[PDB]
C-alpha cells in the first residue's frame, strides 16, 4: 500500500532554504515559507497541505 | 586589556602597543522591560584605518527579524577557486568565461 | 499543577477544579541569534468566561 496524495496538497522539493530561523510570539520558531505564497509558518500547524 | 592614554601619549617611539577592539554585531539586546542602568561606555583611542584586514568571515548566525545580520560578511570567491594546476606548474584561478 | 482531560471527563459534578493559567505579557523575548528549539506549547483547556 502506498497512500495517495489527497487531491489539495502542492508539491514542494525540500530545500535548505525553505526553512528558517525566525521570530514569533517570543520563540525563534523554524518558520517554513511555502514557495508559492510565499507565506511563512513559524508552527508545524496550520501549515499549507 | 587596555591601554592608558598616559602611555599612549609617553612611550618612545618604537614600542608597539597592542590594542583591543570589540565586535558588538552579536552582543545580546536588553530585555523590554528591564530598567535602564545608569552608566554609559566610551571609547577614547580609534584606529586611523581600517582593522579588520585579516577577516575573511563574520558573524555566522542566523538573525530571527533579517535575512542576514547587518554586518555579516562571506568568503570571498576565490578563497573557494581550486582552479587548475598550469602546465608551468603555477596555480590558476577558473576562467572568468570560455576563451 | 496540570489537569489531565481525563479528569474532567470523569469527575463527579461537584468537583472543583483548579486551573492554571499563564499572563505571558512579561515573558522574555528570545534573543536574536538563538537558534529555534524544537517543540510546542498547546493548551487544551479553555475558560468558556473572563
Amino acid at each position: 500500500f502506498v497512500p495517495d496524495v489527497p487531491e489539495g496538497y502542492v508539491a514542494v522539493q525540500y530545500a535548505h532554504r525553505l526553512f528558517s530561523s525566525s521570530l514569533a510570539n517570543k520563540r525563534n520558531r523554524v518558520t517554513y515559507t511555502h514557495p508559492p505564497t510565499g507565506m511563512a509558518y513559524p508552527s508545524p500547524t496550520g501549515r499549507p497541505h | 586589556q587596555h591601554v592608558d592614554a598616559e602611555s599612549i601619549m609617553t612611550a618612545p617611539k618604537g614600542k608597539l602597543f597592542h590594542l583591543q577592539f570589540m565586535d558588538g554585531l552579536l552582543r545580546p539586546e536588553p530585555s523590554a522591560f528591564d530598567p535602564p542602568a545608569s552608566g554609559e561606555d566610551m571609547r577614547l583611542i580609534y584606529p586611523l584605518q581600517p582593522i579588520s584586514v585579516a577577516r575573511s568571515m563574520r558573524a555566522i548566525v542566523n538573525h530571527n527579524e533579517v535575512d542576514r545580520p547587518r554586518g555579516a560578511v562571506a568568503p570571498s570567491s576565490y578563497e573557494m577557486d581550486t582552479g587548475t594546476l598550469s602546465r608551468n606548474g603555477d596555480l590558476l584561478y577558473s576562467p572568468v568565461a570560455n576563451g
